[PDB]
């Protein structure tokens, strides 16, 4: 109230050297008051009141004190930088739960380390496939972000579920900047999973042929991808794949005959339908496949009337069959 | 400028004057000095007029630095009602659960938190309702339907019983639905449910 600046700081510093030993809630209140007096550059006690209150938060148990270690470390980070990181490392490791601090610290630890590159990476990384993953995208990427910025986390993440898929995409990007890296992904696909690497390598002819041979050798969704790829490329091998797979699967064989034999679909189709009915009231696919075969026929009015004749023929033959 | 600050030193009477003066320095773009003025106002007028200062002071200072810790602290000092919610809504998108705890620290407020928690993903929201229970039963009833439908699953079904029993013909349809849901096992409990709702019809009819 006497408009003193320096004398108030003398009083405040002469007070808070002994009086906080009980403890410091009124110290933080007087810090906020001194930040108020400075208001009416000068946000020094803003940090000191927050940091004292952060440490003042009692550590009870292991995860509670380690949760507080995440709070005050972020407060210290934004505002002995090594000793605060070391005291943070001992707080996370000294945890009673001993299960969640592995995922909590790793984050904090990595950040601290980042905030020189060769030593930090060796500490975090500290097994046969991991060394094989490193030799393909450590020196080759030559990049601050991604090859070395997923050369350690990616390995750490797996032990991800999409590791064989991500590692195959990493080699395809590194080799192209290629049939050397794509074959390494194709070889690791066999060790369902191999069909993913087969469909990707062919998308970049020879790849398509490889995608077929592989599938064949291996052995309902997997064969549908290989059958649709060999059919779209430009009807003989589409029917061959249907015979060695379809035997959803019955509905797939009907959909295959619609596209492959679109341009003896009625005879064979109906025969199959009846056979399925006999091999198990359940004749809803014979009237439905016949109504679509009639409507799909080229002729409108004549095309729609022909679809009604084909659909009604299956219904009449189905209704008169026990 | 000093000629103006002489006013800050003396003859204080109304806030309008305060916001006006801070707007002067803002026009001169002293920025941080201006924020100081809002510091000097609020030490005076206490939790009433101070809010009238503080809502504009927040909207502005957040607009300036956009540094987190300082303004965060400023809301912290500030907090000692809707202003907290706007402010919290700001902080989360410029810890989230922490904010939800703050809003938690009324039905509409409960509804919001639940929304933001759903934004952080589904799992919390079922959790939120348990906090929610302690007209509210309608909100609670809705949560139970949402929660009763959702299900841990045994604890959830038993919770459906605890909620249906927690406290209306549509609700009878709800308990009857919960009974019907069982593969020939929710009958007895279902008939008991319709019986309880009938008892509610009795207590309702008994009312004058």
């Amino acid at each position: 109230n006497q408009k003193e600046f320096e004398r108030v700081r003398v009083i405040y510093k002469y007070a808070l050297d002994r009086i906080s030993k009980q403890e410091l809630f009124k110290n933080y209140t007087i810090f906020e008051k001194k930040f108020g007096d400075r208001r009416g550059k000068r946000r020094f006690q803003y940090e000191e009141e927050v940091k004292a209150n952060p440490h003042n938060y009692d550590a009870w148990f292991d995860y509670l004190r380690l949760v507080e270690s995440d709070a005050e470390a972020e407060a210290v980070r934004e505002v002995n930088v090594p000793p605060i990181q070391e005291k943070r490392h001992w707080k996370r490791y000294i945890y009673l739960w001993i299960n969640y601090a592995l995922y909590e610290e790793l984050e904090a630890k990595d950040p601290e380390r980042t905030r020189q590159a060769s030593l930090e990476l060796i500490p975090h990384k500290k097994a046969k496939m991991w060394i094989l993953y490193a030799q393909f995208e450590i020196r080759q990427k030559n990049l601050s972000l991604a090859r070395r910025a997923l050369g350690t986390s990616i390995g750490k993440c797996p032990k991800k579920l999409f590791k064989v898929y991500i590692e195959l995409e990493l080699q395809l990007r590194e080799f192209d900047r290629k049939f050397l890296e794509f074959g390494p992904e194709n070889c690791t696909s066999w060790i369902e999973l191999e069909t993913i690497l087969g469909d990707i390598d062919r998308a970049r002819l020879a790849i398509s042929q490889p995608r077929l041979d592989m599938p064949e050798v291996l052995w309902i969704d997997f064969e549908i991808e290989q059958e649709e790829t060999e059919r779209t490329r430009n009807y003989r091998r589409l029917l061959q794949r249907t015979q060695h797979v379809k035997v959803f699967e019955l509905s797939s064989g009907k959909e295959g005959s619609l596209t492959k034999c679109r341009q003896k679909t009625m005879r064979n189709c109906e025969e199959k339908e009846e056979r399925l009915m006999l091999l198990e009231s359940f004749e809803e696919e014979f009237g439905t496949a016949s109504d679509k075969e009639r409507v799909d026929k080229l002729m409108e009015k004549v095309k729609k009337r022909r679809k009604v004749q084909t659909d009604d023929g299956s219904d009449a033959g189905w209704e008169e069959y026990f | 400028r000093k000629l103006e600050r002489a006013r800050d030193l003396f003859e204080q009477a109304l806030d309008g004057c305060p916001p006006k003066y801070a707007k002067t320095l803002y026009l001169l773009y002293a920025q941080l000095e201006e924020e100081w003025g809002l510091a000097r106002h609020a030490m005076a007028v206490y939790e009433r007029a101070t809010r009238a200062v503080e809502p504009a002071q927040q909207y502005d200072m957040f607009n300036i630095y956009i540094a987190e810790i300082y303004g965060v602290t400023h809301t912290r000092g500030i907090y000692q009602h809707a202003r907290e919610m706007c402010l919290r809504f700001a902080d989360m998108e410029c810890g989230e659960i922490d904010r939800a705890r703050a809003i938690y620290s009324t039905w509409k407020d409960f509804e919001v938190r639940h929304g933001n928690e759903d934004t952080i993903k589904e799992m919390l929201r079922i959790r939120r309702s348990v906090q929610a229970t302690y007209f509210m039963a309608s909100q609670m009833l809705k949560v139970s339907g949402s929660a009763t439908g959702t299900v841990a699953p045994g604890q959830s079904g038993m919770d459906d019983m605890k909620l249906l029993e927690q406290r209306l013909a549509a609700e009878a349809e709800r308990d009857q639905p919960l009974r019907a849901q069982s593969k020939i096992l929710f009958v007895r409990s279902d008939a008991s449910r319709e019986e309880l709702a009938e008892l509610a019809q009795q207590v309702n009819p008994e009312e004058i």
